[PDB]
DNA sequence: AGGCCGCTCAATTGGTCGTAGACAGCTCTAGCACCGCTTAAACGCACGTACGCGCTGTCCCCCGCGTTTTAACCGCCAAGGGGATTAC
DNA sequence: TAATCCCCTTGGCGGTTAAAACGCGGGGGACAGCGCGTACGTGCGTTTAAGCGGTGCTAGAGCTGTCTACGACCAATTGAGCGGCCTC
């Protein structure tokens, strides 16, 4: 075999079947979405690191992440992302 | 203590002075309010970021470091304020 | 007769006088009032370091200046000297605004 | 005597790998400690954006009567959401084409 | 009489079609040879993955199409439908290049 | 061994078709060579960084992933070849 | 009993602190481990860069018959060099003004 | 009672008097210079972290930092910075 | 027993032999006693001028598609620099040739 | 059985490989280099001797040599020479 | 207000140490480069068809300019407390 | 996170022209209608290297044991470097 390389194919596919059970996907689009999730991951991670230095915080928490989302992500996308992440962190806090 | 019309506090001759610094000779009458609007949008973006910084810093006084970081995030990095 | 310069002569004197200048072209107190005004919409009772107000002033002044070299490059591109706000919107939208 | 090793994504009720995101943040040099709700919140944001993009892509594929996600559909979906557009203004999609954008001055009388 | 379209008609049809279509409009192998001959201008005898050549390709055409959209913006701002290189140099200056 | 002229290989009808994709209805004859020059400049800028990556990688065959790194450095991030 | 304190900046012979640049790089969360040539090379590069900044500032001040550097001199120094302009295209300077720059169309005749 | 805030004042003063003994300075010019040194330091350091991640290097060495010099610093300044940097690492290894 | 020695060339961090330049100064009958900064200053000046002319030799060689220096390149480098010509106006170079220099009246039309 | 003859070989080789790592050397060019080194060395040394006589100084320090550089070498390279010489005496006094 | 000079402070680093990082070596193997094969896509090219661009004279009008007025800006002053920071 | 303090900001106030505000004779500016040289989209045949599909292969891509250079870290100690100052 070869070395296992991490991709986001299966999570994109699960989320796709959440939002569109009926459709297929091209592997080119899968790679584009892998590039998307990695790129936005690096954007938000770097911005959270920026604010961690700005607030002199040795730890990046969900407060920092929410701040970075409110910075980068615009408007209604930002506030529904706040709603989604808040709901998710309440469910995970309640396990 | 509410303020209402201080976008006009950035005066018409101030706009003329800035365009002279910008090297503009002749300025149409339509220019000044459009400049007011675009500077309003730009300031709203910058201080939106600054307010986000300040509430995330749990502070009340707006500091120039937040201004510096906000201008950095808009690709408008400023030198000369403790950066 | 009183001495009267032709239109554009005093304009060019202002061009040279404000390129050689380094000082701010905005009154300090109404700019501070405006930033308190706009920021009160986003968060109440906001207080401002006067240095931060001056930093906002200088950055805004230079941002509008850079917008104006973009504008008059578009104007000499459009063969005009009386800039009109479509020039600014062209500069913004080509810039990506 | 350990109980069931449950997945943190399903603990969040989510699909995105919490372990992968938390590990990448621990290895991405942003902060040596990462708050517990930080990768869960981040992955929730990622899944929300991913879900809405995939929904737009499926709707655009249905619009052009196709049943498979296409990079053209990605271009025509993301570039037609203005907050996704200004979120991704300098982002290139390979083989996505361009938006159909003819200027009104270019169209004839 | 053989059929002939008025000027701009085939141009507008091409505009519609390549806004519809997504494929590369430049030949891949002279592009690849250009990549190699400019590579040896920096470091001789370099080998290139075909994937690298293609990624460089859609990077190139995407960059080009961005410049031509800005060029169209400048040209209609210059009240024109035909672009001349002053449009492209102007837009290049506006992008800060 | 060496090659001297493949910027001509970015042919004029290719430029014409791209300007149709770029929305240009009429193209000056002066456009093609200066577009070749400016894309020449941009490709030199990209491949110079790519080469810098390449011998920073101790490799001799150029990969797409460093092309992605260089384009993401230059503010022209492309989706579809990362990883 | 102990070796004499002779700093690594003096080992580089350069005024920029090897120790301070190294600790800012290590604290800056770029890598937990930093090669030894990296901070000394960086300090050499920065001291060189600031050096030509200082001759450009010095002859700009000498042109304007003042011995002291004003940020107007910094404006004239930065904006009249093409590689520094390429370094600082998006960078804003406090109280620098602009270049003396008038288009040929603005002049009479 | 006050707390120390570090700045690069004495070093820039040193090299200024090294290159121009007769030339004065203003403090806000030093504010711009401090902004300069921190700005370029963070640019090059972020590029060095990028190169460390790309080549899977957990250590940012001289090769990483000079690679970042060739990337971000353009043209003639890059080759000079190479020259005195090579001189500096050479005389440091002799030190 | 003894401190391990560095060359004073290495103490300057310069490649020219400080010991050799100092002993050739002291044995050249110019002064019986020589200040410490004199030979190191001289060697720094000399190393700079040789480095500058070697840079000219290298890029002139690269112009002629030759990897190695030739005194034709040295002739071209000295004779095309004003200040080095002022340094070496009366200086003869072995096998160097001259500048390509044709007067305007010598050229046809 | 032979006797050693000294030249300026390896030092010029070092600084050429510092400014041009890939550039080769013809040996009679190196003879011109040695003759140039001895020529300029003797010019500056005689200048130092005459300045030592005129100031009635029996010790020739860096001030004399700086004066000699100011005299023989005109302007730009002379002030450059002052620059590295000042840096060199600075770093030598620091070493 | 630069700068300078006496006062403090944390910072910087050497000797050693313990651990992992990646460099070099090395094999392997799979796609890059190379090579000879067929094909209609590319192509570029001279051609006569329709249209682009910016310019003279004019036309209409639009701020730039030149002082006057004026009210609030600016610079100064005395008062309150907010919050920012800093050791715990 | 409770304190807190002190210092830095915020509202108030007694005048000031600097700054804003204003209306007017005025030259300049912007710019379409339309003649006019003209600069290039366009039908469409042709060439040839581009596209296609086809092969032996090895230079390097990538993988795998090594091992030593390689650099971070703790009690300590310093010499530089900064919080102060004042004054020329």
């Amino acid at each position: 075999k070869r070395s296992r390389k991490e991709s986001y194919s299966v999570y994109v596919y699960k989320v796709l079947k959440q939002v569109h059970p009926d459709t297929g996907i091209s592997s080119k689009a899968m790679g584009i979405m892998n590039s998307f999730v990695n790129d936005i991951f690096e954007r938000i991670a770097g911005e959270a690191s920026r604010l961690a230095h700005y607030n002199k915080r040795s730890t990046i928490t969900s407060r920092e992440i929410q701040t970075a989302v409110r910075l980068l992500l615009p408007g209604e996308l930002a506030k529904h992302a706040v709603s989604e992440g808040t709901k998710a962190v309440t469910k995970y806090t309640s396990a | 203590k509410v303020l209402r019309d201080n976008i006009q506090g950035i005066t018409k001759p101030a706009i003329r002075r800035l365009a002279r610094r910008g090297g503009v000779k002749r300025i149409s009458g339509l220019i000044y309010e459009e400049t007011r609007g675009v500077l309003k949008v730009f300031l709203e973006n910058v201080i939106r970021d600054a307010v986000t910084y300040t509430e995330h810093a749990k502070r009340k006084t707006v500091t120039a470091m937040d201004v510096v970081y906000a201008l950095k995030r808009q690709g408008r990095t400023l030198y000369g304020f403790g950066g | 007769k009183p001495h009267r310069y032709r239109p554009g002569t005093v304009a060019l004197r202002e061009i040279r006088r404000y390129q050689k200048s380094t000082e701010l072209l905005i009154r300090k107190l109404p700019f501070q009032r405006l930033v308190r005004e706009i920021a009160q919409d986003f968060k109440t009772d906001l207080r401002f370091q006067s240095s931060a107000v001056m930093a906002l002033q200088e950055a805004s002044e230079a941002y509008l200046v850079g917008l104006f070299e973009d504008t008059n490059l578009a104007a000499i591109h459009a063969k005009r000297v009386t800039i009109m706000p479509k020039d600014i919107q062209l500069a913004r939208r080509i810039r990506g605004e | 005597a350990r109980a069931k090793a449950k997945t943190r994504s399903s603990r969040a009720g989510l699909q995105f790998p919490v372990g992968r995101v938390h590990r990448l943040l621990r290895k991405g040099n942003y902060s040596e400690r990462v708050g517990a709700g930080a990768p869960v919140y981040l992955a929730a944001v990622l899944e929300y954006l991913t879900a809405e993009i995939l929904e737009l892509a499926g709707n655009a594929a249905r619009d052009n009567k196709k049943t498979r996600i296409i990079p053209r559909h990605l271009q025509l979906a993301i570039r037609n959401d203005e907050e996704l557009n200004k979120l991704l203004g300098r982002v290139t999609i390979a083989q996505g084409g361009v938006l159909p954008n003819i200027q009104a001055v270019l169209l004839p009388k």
